[PDB]
């Protein structure tokens, strides 16, 4: 998450925008799956 | 059931968190003044009676699955002058202290979490006139409930509002049957940026903003007997979500969340009024109303008898709430009780809430 | 005495000799996720997708009819 | 309003505000850089506080409110109202009230939290209440003072992965030595026995029976020769078995009945070299061809030694007992060592008499040579399952756990053996067309044969003297059929529903137990071969067989005293009932109502075997649906000995969602119903005991009637109504797809 | 105008545990299991009536890793414990 | 932190055997639903990003049946120990990196039935049929390819609130998918739950129910699939059926079907168990050998040309095996058939909402009398009777719980103070204890089947000798009687010294309890109980002292006897042999404390334990005419001895 929270040096936003290193979030995955506010709001993919 | 709820950030924050107003139908914006009156109307801190007062408050949840789960609030007023009044406040809500054990031994040196919420506020208010009070208040929001783990980052999440409030008491009126006394009040809460739970601008909550409007009036018998009677009117300034679809198939949802969830809070204020299909008497659909009745028997015992209405279209809270107080030299003590009326199971049912305040310095005349 | 340990999103029962008899839990929102009445000190498994909770309430009744609870953080 | 103008409410105790930050830093490097450290702000709460005292003498205050309480019903607070006694109202009580009820048919509520008013109308009494109830009712019965705990067990819910014969030769001697038990056809006396799994705890302490860990190969057919009436592919895994066996068939199981025998490692016709000793080289430390991984041995390298506590074992039947189930993929192996009579016999190899666990030549750790070497033990379980192999024929089948049993004695423990095709019959009858064997042996008879005869369960007295037909009663032997300290049941023989049943259902010798395709047709409906022959899952599918059913019950008594399964009971709450008759609370019993403890003081009652109802309020319960509890009760007076009565009764639980699943369903009861008192004095009964030889008393003589009906009206909440109809979900299927 | 006395409790803790597993015929000195904790608990005291009781309270533990499955943990509890008697 | 290893379970141990199931999946630009394992795909048409721009994303959903493997390397049979799983890349000839948002073993509750259900293909495991149980939710298959999931009209997602934040629960349907070669003309498969459900409160059984064509492969018509409920205490011998044609969500338009054309109305079960119950009585009537009856034994009135009216279902096709329960059913599955004769048809089917609606709840009613008398401080009489009617119960109890059965009781208690008829000089106390009564309790249903009103069998029986049964073998009958002389003792004078050899010293106590039942599992129940209890203590008041300081001794007569009759449920002509407990005993233990010296201390105990044998014949068989009160004053043969000694000193 610091890649996306605190972007580390070296880091930029193209970088973060590829499909292949974007953040997920929940409600893109599952629009209709509801998150109590406060609780984890991402999905942490495993990537390969 | 409940069709399209609108969805803030921290709702922690429209919790009632004192047991005066609890037992009242969740209602303080034009009740009489007192310790608790900075979550419902800071302007009425400068009506205050006595000097300065200090209130603990505690709010147990899921009492019956487990302890330690509640939303605590601590309040302060210091009222300096017989027209200005300073107030802090402090309300907690926390999970309790979690030991986080994988085994590995019995005698391993275990984290311990405690997921929570706090918001901390601090409001001034000023008597402009004789009768009228306003106040502003500035409150810092914290959430911290999520617990680290790998991949999981637990960094707490910010956030600033104002609140500006407004307090109408008029003097004494005597009637054919009694000398009654008139109140009303104003609030309008939580103005701020929005809330980044997880540190990224694109995906932001709406503070809840809220807007409170109430008036009471004040039977007077027997110059010690007293009968206050308040409603209280709440809406929302958080843009409601779109529902069914107002422009493929998810193509057209996916498009309505992102029109809506690219809006400012300060533009999402004024969006409140309307952004619905319905008209002005489905937009009353959006208007959570309560009434509330308190018998006041020598100022030092309190009867406390309150409805609430949500709309079960939106968040479906209804009930009916009791409430007594008990007043010994310069400490108050107030209970309520919840007996809701919704289909929907309320977190606070079965629930005493307590509350515990001491006034102390000196006494200022009520006009 | 009774401690309870989560390590891969498998929760165990550790009792210092104290025979449970069924195990019930719960969601932050009073959510029954796991009910078992037949409690063999072991380990549990709960369906791993809990829509971003982590903290689950873990309620043990005893065979003398005491119950423990114990909060815990489902990771 | 109220008598007079003062106000006494006193507060006590205290109140403990926490104002701090906790801080927490963790150094795990796995963790995110945003997770480095926490700096949380922490608010405690500590309310022990306490309201007594009184507004203007008609009101009376008692709150108690405790945030370190456990179980939320202490915090008590109680309004009450008593105005002058010409008023219309006598008494207005908010909070914690009680409605409490002298009627047997239609109980009161002790716990509630609510309103309750009561209005006199000169001399007609009304008794209103709303409330929400606390508390469940909940009911034990006793007889002879322990609870009474009932039990049922279908063939199929045997204890599994737990109990295990040492060997083959057990296994297939169990039958025939249990035949006139008590007395046991065997003089196997297990003198040694050391089990070893699976290491995954990886703890070193030197005080749970020290630090013994080991490399450990387990071989499936070590110790194992022929047996008499089995072929020995079920006996040995082993490919072929030329040449493997050195001892007569029947020989009791021995390291030296076969060429697995570790102290004849490699010496000149073993099946065993040396790098059998060794993990890396385990395979090759075979002399014969077809030797798998998991078939036909098992290794471990820091398998761990279950200490005395871990388990228990029959030394005369050769078969162990874990305290804790392998139902995974964990290893079992032992090394164990018997005497019969003067004879020794070892299986394994066990710490004291097996190689070394290290052997180091060379002197520093450039030149040194660690040789780790792996004790041989027996294989009692498996890396992977497989179903077809001996080893599986190991775990026993025939133990069933009682639930939550614990010390069971004779005369506190009932079973019996039922067919439940569906109503539970305790006989077996042959398949419409055809009939049972004819002229059986008395020991081999099923037709009108209860169940327990059928399955070797009862064949003695009381005093387990052998009688004929048995006396109706399981065979309660502590070494044999029942496992006391853990309270189970152990059949006496090893497939009792499968070839036990088989056998008593053999017309001739065309039909064998091991060929389903050759069963006489009333072995293909009562043989369940399937649930010794496969998994528990496995056996699942073969639904029409687990039809026989071991019901029973057993006396859990303990100390002194009901254990009613409740503590800090609602005073009030406990009802005792005898046989029809509600005892009284202070001559036929008394209650101790913090422990739970109902004592019963009728002497007649304690020596009569007459089960006695004990119901009770428990308000320590959580995850309940809100219960709402209402109505009213009317009492009026006709004369000063006669009183009627006017109960009606309702009581809503409020479901949680609108979808009601079986066995958590709500319900929306109505009971009224009307009493009836007279109570008089008869000095003619008096005059007439004075009328007797030697009495000269003048005790007064009372009579008293009490009449009741009632009427219950049930229903459940329109909440759970799915259009229009009361709705309970078998399966939403919301609960699958873990 | 206030005057009490101020109450000092101050606890400190230090343990150090080791497991060795000790081989008689080669150097096989293997570190099984450890823990090397200290804990300091500092309190005080105030009485600022005869029901009103300030505390303050200050808890620091360390924890050491003496074998890499234990990671190091820092606690640190302080702040201040208003008490009221009635 | 940890080291590397080569040991990933952390059993110490490194494992060589390469023994497991290879399953694969295709990665290529263009895939769509229905082949290579996808189940769904969610497009995603514009992302934020946080550099300011948009993209689009596509999400697919993969589904893996374990049980279906593509390859087995080496010698793995069965899905019981499976330790690891690998995952890995091939074929890419460049950098490709696959995300996953989730990655699940996932495990339901329903099993796939392995097995035949038909006798005529009576080989299962053959004919190339795929089939799979999966899930379909709201919460994942909302943009599903052939038809998107929608909940059945009138279901709602249920609502919680998880902090201030109301949740929408998932909606779920069990999702059947028949592949491969297709379903056989007669062939089935199915998915089973073991449970255990009392519907006998409940008047309707109901289900919704889907059916859809597979993409790729030819379109199902209606009335081709048939979906079933098969329930009962197992699945080939007794069990109701109840099985429905399916009619075929039309498919090849758009995606988004609406709710009323997903589940059809066509399509739902709608079942009076009431119908069950006609058909079972009906099929008591037909004999297993019978010609009506199907080549799996199922009796289908449908099929009966001498049924007028069939099974009372226009809709629904009824059966029935073997004596099923509703009161009880331990074994329930769903599943689906086929019905087209020369074909093999393929296409999924969901099932959702099995549910039981329609309570019965007409109530019941109960009386309780209580007649409670004292004759001045020497007699106290109570009477208590009691009658409850079927339907009754506590406020408290539900469906399930309530009263099942018609309960007559009553209750009479005497005690008697005896000891009052003799002069109080020589005070003796003889408490007299008496008490009666008996329960009637006749069950609302038939024990026999269960599940059929005990009224509706008897009334449809036709055969005076089978009512009769009937009626008798349900009434559970219990009679207590109980005779108790506790406690019966001589009170010292005011003013007597103690002696050795008083009466006074003396207790007795006598107990007497007889319970005769008859019930639906034994036709004849008597137990005995006589317990017979003297007491003797005497503490003496003030070479080495003889005169021991106190002495005890009590004795106890205990016989308990019992004989049960199991009854034969077909017929009342026989009847089970009884069967006989006795427990006849003799015990006796006394003891004595002596003071020898000052410091010196002695108490001596013994404890015995006599069996009286007199009941068995010379051979190990009990005799029927042996009375309880045959030879009272038996001394038997010893059974156990015990002694303790205690010294101080
Ligand atoms: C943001 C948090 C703010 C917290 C403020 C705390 C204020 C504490 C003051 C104690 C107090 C209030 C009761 C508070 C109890 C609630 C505690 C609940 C804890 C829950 C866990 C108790 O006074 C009452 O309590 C009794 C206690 O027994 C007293 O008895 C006696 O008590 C002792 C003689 O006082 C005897 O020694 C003891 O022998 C007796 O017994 C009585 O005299 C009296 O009834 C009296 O207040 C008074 O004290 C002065 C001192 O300077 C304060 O001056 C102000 O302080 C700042 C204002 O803070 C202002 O800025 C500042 O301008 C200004 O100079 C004022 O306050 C004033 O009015």
């Amino acid at each position: 998450p610091v890649f996306y929270s605190s972007k580390p040096s070296g880091i930029s936003n193209d970088d973060l925008s590829l499909n292949t290193t974007r953040r997920i979030y929940s409600r893109e995955l599952y629009p209709n799956t509801d998150i109590a506010q406060g609780q984890i709001q991402v999905v942490n993919t495993l990537d390969l | 059931d409940i069709e399209r709820p609108i969805t803030t950030g921290v709702p922690f924050l429209l919790v009632a968190a004192d047991a005066r107003a609890a037992g009242l139908g969740d209602q303080g914006v034009a009740t009489s003044s007192d310790v608790f009156s900075q979550q419902w109307n800071p302007a009425k801190y400068a009506f205050a009676e006595d000097a300065q007062g200090l209130s603990i408050s505690y709010t147990p949840y899921l009492t019956d699955l487990a302890n330690d789960i509640s939303l605590g609030q601590v309040t302060y007023y210091n009222k300096i002058n017989d027209r200005s009044a300073f107030a802090g406040s402090f309300r907690y809500f926390g999970f309790g202290g979690i030991e986080l054990r994988q085994t590995g031994d019995p005698n391993e040196p275990t984290r311990e979490v405690n997921p929570n919420e706090f918001a901390l506020d601090g409001s001034y208010s000023l008597k402009l006139s004789e009768t009228f009070s306003m106040a502003v208040a500035a409150r810092y929001i914290r959430s911290n409930l999520k617990v680290a783990t790998e991949e999981i980052d637990a960094s707490a999440a910010g956030s600033f509002a104002v609140d500006v409030a407004g307090f109408y008491q008029s003097e004494e009126i005597a009637y054919s049957d009694f000398n009654g006394r008139w109140r009303a009040g104003f609030n309008i809460q939580n103005l701020g940026p929005k809330i980044s739970y997880d540190h990224d601008d694109l995906s932001a909550n709406f503070l809840p903003a809220n807007l409170r409007v109430g008036g009471g009036f004040d039977f007077i018998f027997d110059d010690y007997n007293k009968l206050g009677v308040s409603l209280e009117l709440t809406k929302l300034l958080v843009p409601t979500p779109p529902g069914p679809g107002t422009p493929s198939q998810s193509q057209a949802d996916e498009a309505n969340y992102k029109k809506y969830k690219d809006i400012g809070w300060v533009s999402g204020i004024f969006k409140s009024f309307g952004d619905a299909p319905g008209g002005f008497s489905e937009e009353l659909k959006e208007i959570t109303y309560s009434a509330a009745a308190e018998y006041m028997y020598q100022d030092a015992f309190a009867m406390r008898l309150g409805y609430y209405h949500e709309s079960p279209m939106k968040g479906a809270k209804q009930f009916f709430s009791l409430g007594a107080g008990f007043k010994y030299s310069m400490i108050k003590v107030d209970v309520s009780y919840l007996f809701s009326a919704s289909k929907v199971k309320n977190p606070l049912e079965n629930t005493l809430r307590f509350s515990l305040t001491f006034n102390f310095g000196d006494k200022y005349e009520t006009y | 005495s009774f401690y309870v340990s989560v390590k891969d999103k498998t929760i165990k029962l550790n009792s210092t000799e104290d025979v449970m008899r069924e195990v019930s839990i719960f969601d932050i929102s009073g959510k029954l996720l796991y009910n078992n009445k037949k409690v063999e000190n072991t380990e549990f498994q709960v369906s791993n997708f809990q829509s971003g909770n982590q903290v689950l309430i873990v309620k043990v009744t005893l065979d003398n009819g005491n119950i423990i609870t114990k909060k815990i953080v489902f990771n | 309003i109220f008598g007079s103008n003062t106000i006494d409410v006193k507060p006590t105790g205290s109140v403990e505000m926490d104002l701090g930050v906790r801080y927490t830093k963790q150094d795990n490097p796995a963790f995110s850089p945003r997770n480095r450290s926490s700096l949380t702000f922490d608010f405690d709460q500590r309310i022990s506080m306490s309201l007594m005292g009184k507004i203007g003498t008609r009101l009376e205050v008692n709150a108690n409110y405790d945030t370190q309480s456990t179980f939320a019903f202490q915090n008590l607070f109680k309004l009450a109202y008593t105005p002058s006694e010409d008023d219309i109202i006598q008494k207005v009580e908010v909070g914690n009230v009680s409605m409490p009820l002298n009627s047997t048919l239609i109980r009161g509520a002790q716990s509630l939290f609510g309103v309750k008013t009561q209005l006199q109308f000169g001399r007609t009494t009304i008794t209103g209440v709303f409330s929400e109830q606390k508390s469940q009712t909940k009911s034990v019965v006793a007889e002879n003072g322990g609870t009474v705990q009932n039990f049922d067990l279908y063939a199929l819910d045997y204890d599994n992965d737990r109990h295990f014969f040492l060997s083959q030769y057990f296994r297939n001697k169990y039958d025939v030595s249990l035949k006139n038990y008590p007395f046991i056809d065997s003089r196997v006396q297990i003198t040694r026995l050391e089990v070893w799994v699976t290491n995954k705890q990886n703890r070193v302490t030197t005080t749970g029976g020290g630090n013994n860990l080991r490399n450990i190969i387990a071989l499936q057919d070590l110790g194992e020769a022929q047996v008499s009436g089995v072929p020995d592919n079920e006996v040995v895994v082993i490919s072929s078995t030329a040449g493997f066996f050195n001892n007569p068939i029947d020989s009791p199981t021995s390291n030296t009945n076969n060429k697995y025998d570790p102290a004849t490692i490699g010496q000149a016709g073993s099946f065993l070299n040396s790098n059998i000793r060794e993990i890396v080289t385990a395979k090759s430390g075979f002399n014969n061809t077809n030797v798998s991984e998991a078939t036909d041995y098992s290794v471990l390298e820091n398998a761990r030694k279950l200490t005395t506590n871990e388990y228990t074992f029959n030394p005369q039947l050769g078969y162990i007992s874990l305290q804790q189930r392998l139902a995974n993929d964990e290893i079992l192996a032992v090394a164990f060592e018997y005497t019969v009579g003067g004879k020794v016999y070892q299986v394994g190899e066990f710490g004291s008499d097996g190689v070394d666990a290290t052997v180091v030549t060379g002197n520093n750790s450039s030149n040194q040579a660690i040789i780790t070497q792996s004790l041989v033990l027996k294989m009692l379980k498996s890396n992977l399952t497989n179903v077809k192999n001996p080893v599986w024929n190991l775990m026993m089948k025939n133990v069933y756990q009682i639930p939550q049993a614990y010390q069971i004695k004779q005369d506190d423990f009932r079973l019996n053996i039922l067919y439940t095709d569906p109503s539970p019959i305790n006989y077996i009858t042959p398949v419409q067309g055809s009939s049972f064997p004819p002229n059986p042996a008395p020991d081999s008879k099923v037709e009108q044969t209860p169940l327990l005869n059928v399955f070797n369960l009862d064949r003695l007295n009381y005093n387990n003297d052998p009688q004929a037909g048995g006396d109706g009663f399981f065979d309660y032997i502590p070494g044999v059929t029942v496992d006391v300290q853990n309270g189970r049941v152990i059949f006496t023989t090893k497939e009792p529903f499968g070839e036990l049943i088989f056998n008593k259902l053999q017309t001739g010798a065309g039909e064998s137990y091991n060929d389903p395709t050759t069963y006489n047709a009333n072995q293909q409906k009562y043989v369940f071969r399937n649930m010794y022959r496969n998994t528990q899952a496995g056996a699942l599918q073969d639904s029409d067989k687990n039809k026989f059913l071991l019901r029973g019950k057993y006396k859990s008594s303990g100390s002194n005293g009901i254990p009613i399964g409740a503590f800090n009971v609602p005073q009030g709450s406990v009802v005792v009932t005898a046989a029809g008759r509600v005892l009284v609370e202070g001559i036929d019993y008394s209650v101790d109502y913090q422990l739970g403890r109902v004592q019963i003081l009728d002497p007649s009652l304690q020596a009569s075997n007459t089960p006695i109802e004990v119901s009770l309020e428990n308000n320590s319960i959580f995850g309940q649906q809100t219960r709402r509890f209402m109505g009213f009760n009317i009492e009026h007076k006709i004369s000063d000995k006669f009183v009627i009565g006017g109960t009606y009764l309702k009581m809503t639980e409020r479901p949680f969602t609108q979808k009601s699943t079986y066995g958590q369903e709500s319900v929306n009861n109505t009971i009224f119903g009307f009493n009836g008192n007279y109570s008089t004095e008869v000095p003619f009964l008096t005059r007439l005991a004075n009328k007797l030889p030697n009495i000269d008393t003048d005790v007064p003589s009372n009579l008293s009637i009490r009449g009741e009906v009632a009427f219950l009206r049930p229903d459940a909440p329109k909440a759970s109504d799915f259009q229009g109809e009361a709705t309970i979900y078998v399966d939403d299927f919301e609960g699958s797809q873990s | 105008i206030i005057k009490s006395d101020i109450n000092i409790k101050a606890d400190f803790s230090l343990r150090n545990n080791e497991t060795l597993v000790r081989y008689l015929d080669y150097d096989n000195n293997q570190l099984a299991a450890g823990q090397n904790i200290w804990s300091l608990k500092l309190t005080a005291d105030y009485s600022f009536s005869k029901n009103l009781t300030a505390i303050f309270y200050y808890d620091h533990s360390f924890s050491k890793a003496v074998i890499s499955t234990s990671f190091p943990l820092t606690n640190i509890r302080s702040g201040f414990t208003l008490r009221y008697n009635f | 932190t940890l080291p590397d290893v080569e040991d990933i379970n952390r059993d110490n141990t490194m494992s060589t055997i390469n023994a497991y199931y290879e399953y694969s999946i295709d990665v290529k630009p263009g895939m769509q639903v229905g082949e290579n394992y996808i189940t769904d795909i969610r497009e995603v048409t514009n992302v934020d990003l946080p550099n300011g721009g948009t993209t689009n994303a596509r999400w697919i959903q993969f589904k893996i049946p374990v049980s279906q493997p593509q390859n087995t390397i080496g010698n793995i049979t069965d899905f019981r120990s499976i330790r690891f799983m690998r995952m890995f890349m091939t074929g890419f000839n460049s950098q490709m990196t696959v995300r996953f948002g989730a990655l699940d073993l996932v495990r339901g509750e329903w099993r796939r039935y392995t097995g035949t259900l038909d006798a005529n293909d009576q080989n299962p495991d053959d004919d190339g049929v795929e089939f799979d149980v999966a899930a379909v939710n709201i919460q994942e298959n909302g943009t599903k390819c052939p038809v998107n999931y929608v909940m059945p009209p009138g279901v709602q997602r249920e609502q919680l609130y998880n902090n201030n934040t109301v949740i929408n629960q998932n909606e779920q349907a069990l999702a059947v998918r028949i592949g491969g070669a297709g379903l056989q003309y007669q062939d089935s498969r199915a998915v089973f739950k073991n449970v255990s459900v009392d519907m006998r409160q409940y008047k309707k059984l109901k289900m919704f129910l889907h059916a859809e064509s597979l993409p790729n492969q030819p379109t199902l018509e209606d009335d081709e699939m048939v979906g079933f409920i098969r329930f009962g205490n197992d699945f080939t011998q007794n069990f109701y059926q109840v099985e429905i044609p399916l009619k075929v969500t039309k498919t090849g338009g758009s995606c988004s079907i609406s709710p009323d054309l997903v589940w059809m109305d066509d399509n739902s079960i709608d079942l009076a168990l009431d119908l069950l119950t006609r058909m079972k009585i009906k099929a008591m009537s037909i004999d297993i050998n019978s010609s009506k009856r199907d080549v799996n034994g199922i009796y289908y009135p449908d099929n009966d040309p001498d049924l007028e009216g069939g099974d009372g279902d226009g809709k629904l096709t009824l059966g029935i095996k073997g004596n099923p329960n509703f009161g009880l059913v331990r074994n329930l599955m769903v599943g689906v058939k086929s019905r087209a004769d020369h074909k093999d048809i393929k296409g999924e089917v969901w099932f959702n909402e099995l549910r039981l609606a329609d309570l019965e709840n007409k109530g019941g009613m109960a009386a309780i009398l209580n007649v409670d008398t004292n004759m001045a401080d020497f007699a106290t009489v109570s009477a208590t009777g009691r009658k409850s009617t079927i339907g009754f119960g506590s406020l408290e109890q539900g469906a399930n719980e309530r009263d099942r059965e018609d309960v007559q009781q009553y209750n009479i208690v005497t005690n008697l103070n005896l000891g009052k008829l003799l002069p109080k000089k020589w005070g003796i106390n003889l408490p007299f204890n008496y008490a009666i009564g008996e329960e009637v309790i006749t069950p609302e249903y038939d024990p026999f089947n269960q599940d059929i009103k005990l009224d509706q069998l008897i009334r449809e029986t036709t055969d005076q000798a089978e009512k009769d049964n009937i009626r008798t073998r349900a009434i559970d009958y219990t009679k207590r009687k109980s005779i108790n002389f506790i406690g019966v003792r001589k009170d010292r004078a005011p003013e007597q010294k103690p002696h050795v050899y008083d009466i006074e010293n003396f207790t007795f106590s006598q107990s007497y309890n007889q319970v005769e039942r008859h019930d639906y599992e034994v036709a004849d129940y008597e137990d005995e109980q006589s317990n017979s209890a003297v007491n003797y203590a005497y503490t003496f008041q003030p070479n080495f002292n003889y005169l021991p300081s106190n002495i005890s001794f009590n004795t106890n007569i205990l016989r308990q006897s019992n004989r049960q009759q199991f009854r034969e449920v077909e017929v009342e002509g026989i009847g089970l042999d009884p069967l006989y407990r006795r427990n006849f005993a003799f015990n006796y233990q006394y003891g004595f404390g002596f003071n020898l010296t000052k410091s010196l201390k002695l108490n001596y105990s013994a404890t015995s334990n006599n069996i009286v044998r007199n009941f068995l014949n010379d051979d190990n068989s009990p005799k029927e005419d042996f009375n309880i009160w045959d030879d009272y004053l038996d001394i038997g043969t010893p059974n156990q001895h015990a002694q303790q000694l205690v010294l101080n000193y």
